[PDB]
């Protein structure tokens, strides 16, 4: 095996297929990356054994086909410290792998490439092409509301469906509920999976923002997504997940419309004397008006009262006000609507003038 | 204090 | 006590004074801002018993004398939270601080300026202006060689010495050393004291390199600087801090230049294949040619040529690391030269360019 390519051709390459391996590889092959040449390209792997990252470079300089692994930080902090414009010139030999640029040399401990783990073979049921931004969009809107190492291991993910023409995430740690629904302008099979929490961060890190498109492959187990010359796949989760057309608020009679950033600006004050652990506020909701308070146990207590849209009877509700921050946080627009029943029950907030996404937050008894 | 949505 | 001042007027002091602290406060006190009315002047103040942070802020809307203590990161949130433009009205009623503006109330526990420690008084027996750019020169040129959290409780801070028309500072840890001498056109008597390395940070926290110049004071135990209407005092530390006169190679003959970012880059590269726990790289010296390598328990191993100007004769010697590269970091200039003596003696570090500055460093077994 034998490569020569200029430093840039080959440094995001690197950085990208490094995503899933940890600080700390549980065994050795773990730490490594997967380099394969043949047909005129250089393919990189890395893998967490759950999901897997693989890049295709192409090689315009002379090479020669083989397969090995090597340690994957030591190589991309090597490529990455080697001056801008090196050429890298890379062969295998045995033991070792021996990386020359300049007056520079390198010699890394390698792993035969029969050992590297590799997902299994999986059939694709599902597949279909989307804007970057959209995904982008859809998993913005709802990662905040996965859990965090719940017993209920499938909260832990997110939940991907596909309906109509519509691609939909979901993500609910018990607390609080996201949804987000995009239109994808082909029709699809009704489907629904459960992507692990890495995978979800995969895959926005796969996002160039640019105007490649992303071409999307889901299977019984597996879901796939391929974005220029990069190809993320993982295992899905197993486990029932919530249905969130039943979480809604069944009759939200009461609703209230708001500036999204005076609101948020006015939580944000008064979270500051708010039980720093429990982080209570209570919103009181009068004509046209919303008064906010927070009080601690010093006895420090803040007020917020703003002017908002608003014609139902009055009534109090209590809120996290960490959970109703990071709502205001995920919807970046002029106007909110919070949709209310009474104090004993969830919330539903969304933006005023998009009905694409919605959150489901519960409250607490102050 | 924090109450649960019925998933 | 009463004041009603503009948001804009406050954020820079309150900035300045509540920077020491967040971080586990012992004395409830002293997680508090004395805040004090006076002739037309609110002053606002920070302590960690240690060393003590003034700021002033001028009154011209009606206000009334008086002080008292409150939380001071929750009154510098509230105050930084509220919008661009916010006037901030204040008043004291009895055990709590009301705090208006616009709509928005804020009452904040507060606790008897009686109580707010406050260093004892002390005289000042050496005083000097300088630049703050000068200052802040002197301190980034050594503040990194300081000790953490030595038993030599002296090391874990600065010295700062006058003599004859220049400051100078001087930092070790009892394995490299760093000293710089600036002249500051003023004839001083020859004095040296220690100062606290969280003294240290807070002092180069309110230098801006403006073309105010800052104004020391320095007395048997204690160092005050004033910058602007920002008045910084911290008591010193006791001790016999070593005189870097006698750390400095008796006869470095071998004098070794390089580019100091070649240089940098070298060794940030081979380190990457030195031992993880304890990185150190081996350099040969021959004429107008300088070897880096490393080598680790996994057998691997990297080599790095540099073209140097050389003369002398050849060498091998190795070096910690992250020694020399804070160094080259500290440096930041076109050439350094490296002054040798032999395989078993420090090496000393200065600009090729100029001899304000010089590091000492001991050779590192491999």
């Amino acid at each position: 095996m034998k490569f020569t390519v200029e430093r840039e051709h080959l440094l995001k390459p690197l950085q990208q297929v490094s995503g899933p391996l940890g600080g700390r590889p549980t065994l050795p092959i773990l730490g490594n990356l997967l380099l394969q040449v043949a047909d005129g390209t250089l393919s990189l792997t890395g893998t967490d054994l759950e999901m897997e990252m693989v890049a295709r470079v192409a090689l315009v300089q002379p090479h020669e086909p083989g397969a090995t692994t090597v340690p994957a930080r030591k190589f991309f902090d090597i490529c990455r410290g080697l001056p801008e414009g090196a050429e890298i010139a890379v062969q295998l030999e045995g033991e070792r792998m021996l990386v020359r640029s300049g007056r520079s040399r390198f010699s890394l401990s390698t792993l035969p490439a029969a050992d590297f783990p590799n997902l299994d073979d999986w059939q694709s049921e599902v597949e279909f092409t989307l804007p970057q931004a959209t995904m982008k969009r859809l998993i913005e809107a709802t990662q905040f509301s996965m859990a965090h190492q719940d017993v209920r291991y499938y909260l832990n993910g997110m939940l991907f469906e596909t309906e109509g023409e519509e691609l939909r995430t979901v993500a609910t740690d018990g607390h609080r509920l996201a949804v987000c629904s995009m239109p994808i302008g082909q029709s699809l099979p009704s489907h629904s999976v459960i992507v692990p929490r890495k995978g979800v961060i995969e895959l926005m890190r796969m996002l160039d923002g640019g105007d490649n498109p992303l071409r999307v492959q889901i299977g019984s187990n597996n879901i796939r997504a391929h974005v220029g010359d990069f190809i993320f796949t993982s295992k899905l989760v197993d486990g029932r997940f919530p249905d969130y057309r039943r979480v809604l608020p069944k009759n939200p009679d009461k609703h209230l419309e708001a500036g999204c950033d005076l609101l948020k600006q006015a939580f944000a004050r008064a979270a500051i004397l708010s039980n720093e652990k429990f982080r209570g506020v209570r919103l009181y909701v009068s004509e046209n008006q919303l008064k906010i308070t927070a009080n601690n146990p010093e006895q420090e207590e803040a007020e917020e009262i703003l002017d908002v849209t608003y014609s139902g009877a009055e009534m109090e509700i209590g809120f996290n006000v960490s959970y109703v921050l990071d709502v205001l946080n995920a919807l970046k627009c002029e106007n909110v609507r919070m949709m209310l029943t009474d104090s004993v029950s969830s919330v539903q907030i969304e933006d005023a003038a998009s009905q694409s996404a919605a959150y489901v937050v519960m409250p607490m008894r102050l | 204090r924090q109450l649960v949505l019925g998933l």
